[PDB]
């Protein structure tokens, strides 16, 4: 895809983690609308971070989003067992481009 | 004092003369069922112009203060200045003078502006 | 020491929005034609269209945040509805139409359905069997021969535009009341946004022909000097590319079929104008464009587009992606009946570094539901005789295609559909401003006691 | 708001699959509609977007020519037709409602707030 | 000069001080889709009378000129006469002073007409 | 309120072809009902003027009145007055 | 119609009951009593108020 995400990240419950979305200068850096969707295994994804940093309704303040140059980042504070799902990055690369997807695992074997 | 619209309505007439500025600005306020406001705000503009036209046809041409050469007739509830300007309010005032207000306007616009403007016109005639 | 002084009638304006009235030309006043679609009570225009010019003035114009186009769109829709309402309703036309193909030989495509049906006459007791010649885009088969019914007999209440009115776009001058002025940006190079160097004041605009068309700005105003490419957000491809030509491209559109009109009486005082038998040759509508002029115009457009995207790049054209018939094709009204030319032979070229005419098939669709007003569709009556109109293409409503990981050949496809762009092609250099004649200013003056 | 989709489909390689997504609980002619494709076990893929007002569609480069997106504003249903099906097209398809209106406050791409239940299409050369 | 309505828009405030008589005259301009002109000509007269009321409740009561006794507060863009009447135009002027117009009007009416008009009344009452 | 009420009903749907002879029967219930639920089936003009439609509905006792085989009913206020359906979008 | 739809009541899914409105008897008794204490003012010093 037009973005490169970590293959799988892990963390301990209650801590904070940072998932990186690495894009070029014309997709992630050239605009300010990197979003983060939460896809549970076998279910439809859910928008949990719209715009580039703002979050839509239904999502608590445990998620935050930032951007440094052409590298976006999703920070999760206070990890919980419910967050053991996939989290996809999204950017406007002269169109629609998504991150490679990253499997999240908390309090569990790799 | 700025006590809002109609702030000193119940206060004395002498003190109610210092709040005429808040009510002089509020007299203008800047399909179906929209006809209400369109027929009301055309009534507001036509109403304020009626009072302004009267304020113009009289010897005032001025805002919130006017003095005319019509002498106060004793038949119009003869009292004293202290008995009125401090013991009465503007609410109580018109309630007893609501007899001659139409004719008081008459001698105050006819005998004044048709005379003192004509006297002023002939004073500059030379 | 200084003191404040009040000046009444200062040259001061502020951005606002207000109900803009109209002003029509009195030359077409003798063409009343029983309440022509647009101009009925439009006050006469200015005999001397005074247009004052200003200097040392700069205004931050915005053709995409303009509130004049919204007022124009709402006024056009309301005027259309109010001109349609007093016409005849076609609610009894929703009947099972026994339709066959027109009397023809092989190599026909439908597109001309001879439909017979039991229509109610004047007397409620008796009934009547009448026939008409519909178009395939107007009927749909319900499922012995094949039975059809009108396309808008399940989702909308069809109404027939009473033919006493016309559809000719008459010059409409959107004029602002007292205390308001309109600022014309009379410079050559103006992309739509930013400050305008030459900002002049005027009571209102020029004659605007409210043409309702897609993929092509017919009978529009030409560009200041050279072809201009106007888009809200260059990076956005969805933003409809508004091209303004400098040379009008002639386009000759002809409905060659000689249609006869049958005035069937559906009710007491209720008429119905249907297409009788076509007397003459059965051809199909077409729109000729001189191929050389269209070629050189597309060349100018790609030369200008090579300025907003890279130093040198490859620009490609293609026929519309998809959607309703009103977007995939070029829609417009020529002689009172709206029709659509697919215009595939107009967007086909590809430019990288460095006498005849093109003919486009045009399909007619009498039952219309423009502006997507769900629940209220229109019926366009037929027009007697051959229809011919020579229009001037002066604009293009394009849209850029999505990019990729690497994009060296950007492709543009026609589009539009939303009629706000047809108005943004005329109300881009105008903006309304309210006067604030009250001004406080310091000076040495001071009133007496 | 709810986006109800069809059931899982079984198509042979080289066929054409037509999926439907019906919407409920909002103004149908004021929100874009994205068509998202996802192979089971892989990342997320985009196909195109539909504007219900006149149905202005824009497809992705990978499926331009194969995919055709339309809509019925009477029933308020988006239809996606896919031809020249290959073994790669065995995947789950979703319909994503845009977060905001496309006509207002929409220059750039953002938002897929609501999704569908997803339809799994199985394309395999087996019988 | 008579350069038409808003003719001296870009001109300096010193030169635009003589065109005030122009931009005043054009402040009044002498079914369906015809509701527009009626609503517009009602809004125009209502706005004009609002501005005229604001002007009257000040110590002006007249047009194209006015003076008063309210001092120019040093906080409100302390400059010189040529630095304002010759270095700027009315557009940049109101743009940089689109902060205090409301409170300036309030002070102008309150501190003057509720004080100087009653002052005139009491000095003529003798 | 009255004038504002009518302006919200005029653009709604009119039900003048609604009240035809309704073959109303009591809904599927047991004894000790009170009525109050009339299962009415009636012919209704479909989109096409030619074809007709045999459709049913569940009206209340206060809405129907028997006009005078089983019993036949019709809408209560469908003499007297032209019934108008408040379009449910509002 | 064409394009005119009479929304009718379909089959009632579930159990067939009738509508009702509940009102706390503790509050309603106390509310009406508070009214009688005020209503007795306008009719005699003490009279029998019946609802
Ligand atoms: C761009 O500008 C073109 C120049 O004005 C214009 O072309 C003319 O269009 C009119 C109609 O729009 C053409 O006139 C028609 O002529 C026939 C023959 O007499 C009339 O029957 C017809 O009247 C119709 O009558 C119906 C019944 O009363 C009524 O329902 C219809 O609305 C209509 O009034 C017209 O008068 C004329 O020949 C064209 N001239 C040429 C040669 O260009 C284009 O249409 C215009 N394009 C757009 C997009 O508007
Ligand atoms: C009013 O009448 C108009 C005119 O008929 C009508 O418009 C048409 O509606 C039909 C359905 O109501 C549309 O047909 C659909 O088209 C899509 C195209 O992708 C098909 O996918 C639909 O189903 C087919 O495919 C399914 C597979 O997912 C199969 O299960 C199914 O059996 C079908 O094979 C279906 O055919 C049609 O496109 C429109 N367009 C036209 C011709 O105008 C409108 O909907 C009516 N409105 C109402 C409800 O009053
Ligand atoms: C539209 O339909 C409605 C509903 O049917 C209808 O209203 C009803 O009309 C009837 C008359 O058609 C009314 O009937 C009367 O009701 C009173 C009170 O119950 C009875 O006393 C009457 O009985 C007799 O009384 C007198 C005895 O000497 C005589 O006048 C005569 O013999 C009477 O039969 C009689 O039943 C009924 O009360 C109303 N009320 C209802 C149920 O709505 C309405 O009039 C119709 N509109 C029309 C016809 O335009
Ligand atoms: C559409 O269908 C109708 C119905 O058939 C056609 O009308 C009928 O057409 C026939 C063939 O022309 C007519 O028959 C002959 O017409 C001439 C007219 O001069 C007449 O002199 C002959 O004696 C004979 O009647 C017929 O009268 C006519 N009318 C009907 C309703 O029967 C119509 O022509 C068809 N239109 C097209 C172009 O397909
Ligand atoms: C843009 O151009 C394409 C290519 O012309 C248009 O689509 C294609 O149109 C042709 C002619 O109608 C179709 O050909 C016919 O297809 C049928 C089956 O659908 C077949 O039975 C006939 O023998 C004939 O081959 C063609 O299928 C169709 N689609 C494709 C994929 O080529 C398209 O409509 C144009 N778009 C616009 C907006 O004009
Ligand atoms: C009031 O009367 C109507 C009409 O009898 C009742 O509606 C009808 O009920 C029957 C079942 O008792 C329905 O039949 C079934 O329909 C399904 C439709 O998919 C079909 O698959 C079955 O084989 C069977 O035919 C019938 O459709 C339904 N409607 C009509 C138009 O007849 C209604 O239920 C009664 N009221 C109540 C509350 O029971
Ligand atoms: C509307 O169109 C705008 C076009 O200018 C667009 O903003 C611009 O987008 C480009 C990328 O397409 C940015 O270019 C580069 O800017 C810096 C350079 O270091 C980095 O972010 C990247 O290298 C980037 O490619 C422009 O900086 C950016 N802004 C400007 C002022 O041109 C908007 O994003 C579009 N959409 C919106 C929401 O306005
Ligand atoms: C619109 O009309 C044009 C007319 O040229 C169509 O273009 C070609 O038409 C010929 C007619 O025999 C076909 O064989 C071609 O396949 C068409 N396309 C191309 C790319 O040459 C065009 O396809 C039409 N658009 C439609 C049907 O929607
Ligand atoms: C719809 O119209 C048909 C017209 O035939 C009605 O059918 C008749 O109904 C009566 C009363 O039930 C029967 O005695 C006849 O035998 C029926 N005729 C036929 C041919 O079926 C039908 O009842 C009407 N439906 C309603 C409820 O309005
Ligand atoms: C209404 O009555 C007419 C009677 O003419 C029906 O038309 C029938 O006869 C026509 C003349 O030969 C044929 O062209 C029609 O196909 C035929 N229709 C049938 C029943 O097949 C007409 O169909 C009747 N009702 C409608 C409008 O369908
Ligand atoms: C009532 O009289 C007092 C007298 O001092 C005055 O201050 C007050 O404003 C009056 N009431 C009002 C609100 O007019
Ligand atoms: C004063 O009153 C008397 C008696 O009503 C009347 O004749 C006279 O004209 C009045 N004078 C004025 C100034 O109105
Ligand atoms: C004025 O006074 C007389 C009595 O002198 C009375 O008859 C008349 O009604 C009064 N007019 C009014 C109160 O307007
Ligand atoms: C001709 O008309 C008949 C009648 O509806 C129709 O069945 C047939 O397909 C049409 N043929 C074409 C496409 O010309
Ligand atoms: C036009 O120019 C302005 C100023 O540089 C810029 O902000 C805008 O994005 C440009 N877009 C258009 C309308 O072409
Ligand atoms: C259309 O016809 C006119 C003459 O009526 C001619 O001048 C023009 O060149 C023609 N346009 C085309 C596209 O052939
Ligand atoms: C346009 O003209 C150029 C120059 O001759 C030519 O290369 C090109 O193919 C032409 N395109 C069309 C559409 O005829
Ligand atoms: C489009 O261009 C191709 C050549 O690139 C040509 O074969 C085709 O016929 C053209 N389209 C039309 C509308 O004929
Ligand atoms: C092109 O034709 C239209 C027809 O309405 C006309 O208004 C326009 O002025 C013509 N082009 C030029 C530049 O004359
Ligand atoms: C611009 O300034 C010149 C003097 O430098 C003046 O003559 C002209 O009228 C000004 N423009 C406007 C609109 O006032
Ligand atoms: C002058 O400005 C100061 C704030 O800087 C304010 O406190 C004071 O009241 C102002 N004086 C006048 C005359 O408004
Ligand atoms: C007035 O000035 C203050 C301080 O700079 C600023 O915060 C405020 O927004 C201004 N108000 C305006 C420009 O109306
Ligand atoms: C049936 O209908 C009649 C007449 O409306 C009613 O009296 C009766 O209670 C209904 N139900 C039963 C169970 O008979
Ligand atoms: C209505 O329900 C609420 C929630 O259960 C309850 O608190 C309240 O007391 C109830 N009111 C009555 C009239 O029972
Ligand atoms: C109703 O409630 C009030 C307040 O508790 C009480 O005084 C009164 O006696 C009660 N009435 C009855 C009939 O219980």
């Amino acid at each position: 895809s037009a973005l490169t995400q970590p293959a799988s990240v892990s963390g301990s419950p209650g801590q904070s983690i940072t998932i990186s979305c690495t894009g070029s200068s014309r997709d992630v850096g050239g605009f300010d609308l990197v979003s983060w969707y939460q896809q549970h295994p076998g279910k439809a994804p859910k928008l949990m971070i719209y715009e580039v940093s703002k979050r839509p309704s239904g999502v608590s303040n445990r998620f935050s989003a930032s951007k440094s140059g052409n590298t976006a980042s999703l920070t999760i504070s206070g990890l919980q067992a419910e967050d053991e799902a996939d989290y996809y990055c999204y950017s406007y690369a002269d169109g629609v481009a998504f991150g490679g997807g990253t499997k999240l695992t908390v309090l569990g074997q790799p | 004092v700025f006590l809002g619209f109609l702030g000193a309505a119940g206060s004395t007439m002498g003190a109610a003369s210092m709040t005429l500025t808040v009510q002089a600005r509020n007299l203008l306020s800047g399909t179906v069922w929209g006809i209400k406001q369109l027929q009301a705000r055309v009534l507001a503009v036509e109403r304020y112009l009626r009072d302004q036209q009267l304020l113009g046809i009289w010897g005032c041409s001025g805002k919130l203060i006017c003095c005319t050469n019509v002498p106060w007739n004793s038949s119009w509830s003869n009292r004293n200045l202290s008995e009125i300007w401090d013991n009465m309010t503007w609410l109580q005032w018109d309630k007893e003078i609501s007899n001659y207000t139409q004719i008081i306007y008459g001698l105050l616009e006819e005998s004044q502006n048709q005379q003192e403007k004509n006297e002023q016109d002939l004073l500059a005639l030379d | 020491n200084l003191w404040v002084t009040v000046y009444y009638g200062v040259p001061v304006w502020k951005d606002a929005e207000t109900t803009l009235f109209c002003a029509s030309d009195a030359k077409a006043y003798e063409t009343e034609k029983h309440n022509v679609w647009a101009t009925h009570a439009c006050v006469p225009t200015d005999p001397n269209p005074q247009e004052i010019h200003l200097e040392n003035v700069t205004e931050e114009f915005n053709m995409w945040k303009n509130n004049m186009v919204e007022q124009m769109h709402t006024d056009i829709i309301s005027l259309w509805d109010q001109s349609l309402k007093p016409c005849v309703k076609l609610t009894p036309l929703c009947v099972t139409l026994q339709c066959t193909n027109v009397t023809n030989n092989i190599t026909d495509d439908g597109e001309l359905k001879n439909c017979s049906f039991n229509m109610t006459t004047e007397l409620r007791d008796k009934k009547q069997k009448v026939y008409s010649l519909f178009y395939r885009l107007d009927v749909v088969q319900i499922n012995s021969n094949k039975e059809y019914r009108l396309i808008n007999c399940n989702t909308s209440a069809i109404t027939q535009a009473c033919p006493k009115v016309s559809f000719e776009p008459i010059p409409i001058h959107y004029c602002a009341p007292a205390g308001f002025a309109i600022l014309k940006c009379k410079d050559k190079k103006f992309n739509g946004t930013g400050p305008c160097p030459s900002v002049s004041t005027v009571q209102c605009t020029h004659g605007i022909k409210p043409v309702v068309s897609t993929q092509l700005l017919l009978n529009g105003s030409l560009a200041e000097e050279e072809v201009m490419i106007r888009s809200e957000n260059i990076t956005n491809n969805a933003k409809n590319i508004l091209v303004q030509f400098n040379t009008p491209v002639q386009i000759n559109c002809t409905r060659p079929n000689n249609n006869t009109r049958k005035s069937i009486r559906i009710g007491p005082g209720q008429a119905f104008y249907a297409t009788g038998d076509i007397i003459g040759d059965i051809r199909q509508a077409h729109c000729n464009v001189s191929k050389a002029t269209w070629n050189e115009t597309l060349g100018k457009v790609v030369k200008q587009l090579r300025k907003h995207f890279g130093n040198n790049t490859i620009i490609r054209f293609a026929n519309s992606s998809g959607g309703d018939l009103e977007v995939t094709t070029h829609s417009f009204n020529c002689g009172g009946e709206f029709f659509y030319c697919n215009t595939s032979g107009l967007f086909n070229s590809t430019w990288i570094s460095n006498n005849d005419s093109i003919t486009l098939p045009c399909r007619i669709k009498q039952i219309i539901n423009m502006w997507q007003r769900i629940g209220q569709a229109m019926y366009a009556p037929p027009i007697q005789g051959v229809i011919r109109c020579v229009s001037n293409i002066t604009g293009l409503i394009l849209t850029r295609d999505g990019g990729s990981t690497n994009s060296t050949t950007e492709t543009f496809r026609p589009g539009g559909g939303d009629m706000r762009d047809n108005w943004r092609s005329e109300l881009y250099k105008y903006k309304v401003v309210k006067i604030e004649p009250l001004g406080v200013a310091p000076t040495r003056c001071k009133r007496r006691v | 708001v709810q986006l109800v989709q069809s059931g899982a489909q079984v198509k042979k390689p080289g066929a054409s699959v037509t999926v439907s997504c019906t919407a409920s609980g909002y103004t149908f002619t004021g929100y874009h509609m994205h068509w998202v494709r996802q192979a089971p076990g892989q990342g997320l893929e985009w196909m195109g977007w539909i504007n219900p007002f006149r149905g202005g569609v824009k497809y992705a480069q990978k499926f331009r020519g194969r995919v055709s997106m339309t809509r019925d504003t009477s029933i308020e249903i988006f239809y996606m037709e896919l031809s020249r099906l290959r073994s790669d097209d065995t995947a789950v398809y979703y319909c994503a409602r845009e977060m905001f209106d496309s006509s207002a406050d929409w220059s750039p791409w953002r938002g897929m707030v609501a999704w569908g239940q997803g339809t799994l299409v199985t394309v395999s050369s087996a019988s």
